[PDB]
């Protein structure tokens, strides 16, 4: 028997007689292809090598379980600091979080494919061992009572027995799933022997597995003994695959199950499964960015988890406004350091410059889905410039009697173009597409106008302000002044509308609340995330509604601007 | 306190001495360590008075009653410098800048208190 | 594993431990605050717990820069000298650099105190307590960091003479704390000399904060590191004002009469009392000296004591 033991900065192993890394935290192996793979908990990673490749780096705090599923061929781990498991394919493809509810700080995870059952730890106020499905089913605490600090989970799967330590309590105990003998943090097995690591004696204790007598000792000055595993061929039986030759038709990822045929067909993180139960949308439809101060997001709110992929974009150091046309897939947002927009896919790739000159306080900026033009303010300038959605063709479509303005909407199938203005009288006001009939729609008890929405559905126009720390409603034209909710209202407030909720920024721009337009009801959706700036709800399939705009670009060389009375073509 | 280490100094006046010393010793080797490079003006016995100079500077005493240093007066110190010093300075050695006799108190002082014969 | 990887147990802790040296670091600092004020009309009124709190010293006064600088400086000091010290093996102490040799006639050895240790841990400490983002909270990290770094300058390189019979041609040097007394008085000084800092009036409009603030603060962060940074002016001492933890002057000692007083200390009961409208009463009782003392011939020492009038007033 050999042992296979995460030492710090190295990974060895002893018999019966890799290095360069910083805090190695986990191993394991497929013996069958000779691979090895192990968890760094300060690089925050997961690498692979064979008998070095990056498994999982897209996101760790402290991930201490690390277990390799040579059945289904997949990686499960946890994140002790994060407080999360995910799953993936065994290359890293295909990436999944099953679990991040209820977990305090998940150190140490296990996999049992024959069963199909995967295992992990929690070490917080309440530490545990529970076990779920591989597919991340039914979470179910087993272990709750007299254990802290437990460490060394281990599965006999020779006996159907789980075995553990408790570093904290020196014991070893023994279980299977529910009935427990008690016999340190991680622990391994190999064939009679049952070998330990002292959290207090840097050895390698060892006793017989089956009763315990004989507390030899294997290999004395092991200073760190993260882990313990047995390398070994018999250490994983073989069992046919019930997903059989191809996934068992499953277009993405084929986990295996306790249930059913032994099987589940699932789908990458966002992305929703169609009424088949075997074909996948294509990717997440939605897409809720939100643009922080270094970084750019997105939140898809189709499924209830609510997660925050992270662009990989580079080089973002103040930006605040964000959104996304739908018509041609293009996302735009506004850099406050950079002091440019930038565009961009859901994926990130394709990333290109809209506009780069005479921005100061580029404080609005407006995509026209129809006409196919683009709109901006800057409360630096004091004015609002068009372009094309390409970013040429730029003009200055609004100057005069315009003091730092910030939030800037359109509304192109009326022809109506709505904006706030801050400066020596602040003020919400609507214009025609052309910046023709600029009138003023709200006057009065405002301050700081931070926001505008516009409910295209129900002709209705929304804002927020800074100094008056009010949300307030009203109708597009036939005023129904109304102040829908009283709080504090961040600078720069990430604020979108959709459907029957409405997405907000709370005062420190650390968290995205919503509150549902039509009823009362508020849910905080985002937390933790400080620096949020600006926001856009949008669906990016749905194109709702055309004008003659829509066509040949209403015949203008540049810029289409629609009216209520008709349309006026524009020149940079 | 600590008990006299040093065999020059055994039996000088007191059994208690103190560290670190008047000239930063350690420990009563490190002290003995130096003044033994006076043996020969000891053996000499250029003046009664060097030896409890000279340990009463190394190894200054440590009282149980008294628990502020108590240095040799500089009549003491005097005596010592004016029966040696001749024959090293003779023979080139100074009196040791830091066993100068104007640097310690005089007797007759209550402020200035040492160790001397009435 | 005192000194491990420091990721998962055992390692990331090792801060309960010694939280006790440090807060008698803190203590030598407040403590020192208090000598360098102690005849002034702000005499150090802090307690170790209020630096915590904050209560007592909201007042972004001239005198909080000082506190708070001569607080950090204290606990670095302490930790740094229990690290440098055998308690925690000596931590094997400064041992870069020496050795070599320094200079003509001298060499480095010794056991260097480990001051970026008793720094680290002071960082460590001192600055997770310093809670919030505002100015102030910024001022307070530029005057603790200006008393930690008050405390490294002083450091010097002491010595001592293992040439032949003693004479200083030959001698092994090493790093020494300075005397707490001279970091005390540079504290006063800098209490003396402490500055307001950028009292703007127009303060960028800031009712909402997303984007206002996280800007200001940076500006007003130019201040010497070794410099303590202060706000508010600091009040009138003189009038006692129960929401700022400031007892007023009535009833505080001074100095009157005094054979070796300093100037400020013979003008203290004038300032303190005098200037402030109070009345100087006295106190009836005299202390004592040690005199009369009769050293024994040889080994021993016996010394009797004396009896002396003090002297005082009492702003009463």
């Amino acid at each position: 028997p050999l042992l296979l033991y995460a030492n710090r900065r190295d990974l060895r192993l002893v018999d019966a007689t890799v290095g360069g890394l910083e805090d190695a935290a986990a191993v394991d192996f497929v013996f069958s292809h000779g691979l090895i793979y192990w968890s760094d908990v300060s690089e925050e990673a997961i690498k692979r090598t064979e008998f070095v490749q990056n498994v999982v780096v897209s996101g760790l705090l402290s991930p201490d379980g690390l277990a390799c599923d040579w059945l289904g061929e997949k990686l499960y781990w946890t994140d002790s600091e994060t407080n999360r498991i995910e799953v993936s394919n065994l290359d890293g493809s295909l990436r999944k979080v099953l679990f991040w509810q209820e977990l305090d700080q998940p150190r140490a995870i296990a996999l049992d494919p024959s069963s199909g059952f995967m295992y992990w730890t929690d070490w917080g106020e309440v530490p545990k061992i529970e076990r779920a499905g591989m597919d991340g089913s039914s979470r179910f605490i087993i272990i709750n009572s007299e254990i802290y600090w437990p460490n060394g989970l281990t599965l006999d799967y020779e006996e159907q027995k789980l075995y553990w330590a408790d570093a904290k309590l020196n014991f070893i105990h023994k279980s299977n799933l529910d009935g427990t003998n008690r016999q340190p943090f991680a622990l391994t097995l190999f064939e009679d022997i049952l070998y330990w690591t002292d959290w207090s004696t840097h050895s390698i204790l060892a006793c017989n597995k089956y009763t315990g007598e004989g507390l030899r000792e294997i290999h004395s000055d092991i200073f760190s003994p993260m882990d313990i595993h047995a390398f070994s061929q018999q250490r994983q039986p073989n069992a046919t695959n019930p997903c059989g030759i191809d996934n068992g038709g499953c277009s993405h990822l084929c986990l295996m199950s306790p249930v059913k045929p032994f099987y589940q067909c699932a789908c990458p993180t966002g992305v929703k499964l169609l009424e088949n139960g075997k074909t996948c949308k294509d990717g997440a439809t939605e897409l809720l960015l939100l643009a922080r101060r270094t970084d750019l997001r997105r939140i898809s709110l189709d499924t209830p988890d609510f997660t925050d992929i992270v662009l990989q974009l580079e080089d973002i150091r103040h930006a605040i406004a964000i959104d996304y046309d739908p018509v041609e897939g293009y996302i735009y947002w506004t850099d406050d350091e950079v002091r440019a927009i930038r565009r961009s896919f859901i994926d990130g790739s394709g990333s290109q410059f809209v506009v780069t000159a005479q921005i100061a306080h580029p404080d609005g900026i407006a995509v026209d889905w129809v006409a196919r033009n683009l709109y901006w303010t800057d409360t630096g300038t004091d004015r609002i410039e068009v372009t094309r959605l390409n970013g040429t063709m730029r003009k200055i479509l609004i100057s005069e009697d315009l003091e730092e303005p910030r939030a800037i909407v359109l509304d192109p199938m009326v022809g109506y173009m709505y904006w706030t203005d801050w400066g020596e009288i602040p003020k919400i006001e609507r214009a025609a597409l052309d910046g023709s009939d600029r009138v003023v729609l709200v006057n009065t008890s405002l301050g700081w106008p931070n926001g505008l929405a516009l409910d295209y559905d129900e002709g209705k126009i929304y804002w927020g302000d800074a100094k008056t720390d009010k949300i307030e409603v009203m109708n597009t034209d036939g005023t129904g002044r109304r102040v829908l909710v009283e709080d504090k209202i961040p600078h720069i407030f990430g604020f979108t509308l959709l459907g029957d909720y409405v997405y907000w920024t709370d005062w420190q721009r650390r968290s995205i609340e919503r509150v549902h337009k039509r009823s009362a009801e508020r849910e905080v959706i985002i937390d933790q995330l400080p620096d949020l700036m600006g926001l856009k709800a949008t669906n990016v399939h749905r194109v709702i509604g055309s004008n003659p705009c829509a066509e040949e670009n209403g015949g203008c060389s540049h810029l289409c601007l629609y009216r209520p009375q008709g349309l006026r073509c524009a020149c940079p | 306190c600590q008990e006299i280490t040093v065999p020059l100094c055994k039996g000088i006046g007191y059994n208690y001495t103190y560290m670190p010393n008047q000239f930063n010793h350690d420990t009563q080797d490190e002290a003995g360590l130096e003044v033994h490079q006076f043996w020969p003006l000891v053996e000499i016995q250029c003046s009664p008075d060097l030896k409890f100079f000279l340990c009463s500077m190394y190894t200054p005493i440590c009282l149980e009653d008294y628990k502020k240093p108590l240095p040799p007066c500089r009549s003491v110190c005097e005596r010592a410098k004016a029966g040696c010093a001749p024959l090293m300075r003779q023979y080139g050695f100074a009196w040791p800048d830091r066993m100068r006799c104007d640097r310690l108190p005089e007797q007759g002082n209550p402020d200035t208190l040492c160790m001397d014969a009435a | 594993a005192w000194s491990v990887n420091n990721f998962l147990m055992t390692g990331p802790k090792a801060y309960l431990t010694y939280s006790a040296s440090v807060a008698v670091g803190a203590q030598n600092g407040i403590e020192e605050c208090k000598y360098q004020f102690a005849w002034e009309r702000w005499n150090c009124p802090e307690s170790t717990l209020q630096l915590a709190t904050h209560n007592g010293l909201r007042s972004a006064t001239r005198e909080t820069s000082f506190v708070h600088a001569i607080s950090s400086a204290g606990v670095m000091y302490t930790l740094t000298r229990n690290c440098s010290m055998g308690d925690f093996d000596n931590c094997g102490c400064d041992d870069s650099r020496n050795g070599r040799i320094g200079g003509r006639g001298w060499v480095w050895g010794g056991c260097s105190d480990n001051a970026e240790f008793g720094e680290r841990i002071s960082k460590l400490f001192v600055d997770g307590l310093e809670t919030g983002q505002d100015a102030r909270a910024l001022m307070n990290l530029h005057n603790n960091e200006a008393g930690r770094l008050a405390v490294k300058e002083t450091m010097k390189r002491t010595c001592k003479c293992h040439g032949i019979s003693g004479s200083c041609s030959i001698q092994t040097c090493w790093l020494q704390l300075a005397e707490f007394r001279d970091i005390g008085n540079h504290l006063k000084i800098k209490h003396d000399q402490a500055l307001k800092l950028e009292m703007d009036k127009r303060k960028m409009p800031s009712t909402n904060s997303v984007n206002s603030r996280r800007a200001i603060a940076d500006a007003f962060s130019s201040v010497a590191g070794s410099e303590l940074i202060f706000l508010e002016d600091s009040p009138d001492y003189c009038l006692k004002n129960i929401s700022l933890g400031l007892q007023g002057t009535e009833g505080r000692e001074c100095l009157q009469s005094g054979k070796n007083l300093s100037q400020w200390e013979r003008r203290s009961c004038k300032r303190l009392c005098t200037d402030c409208g109070l009345r100087v009463e006295e106190k009836k009782t005299e202390i004592i000296s040690s005199c009369n003392c009769k050293f024994h011939w040889c080994c021993t020492v016996k010394c009797e004591q004396c009896k002396q009038v003090v002297i005082k007033h009492f702003c009463a």
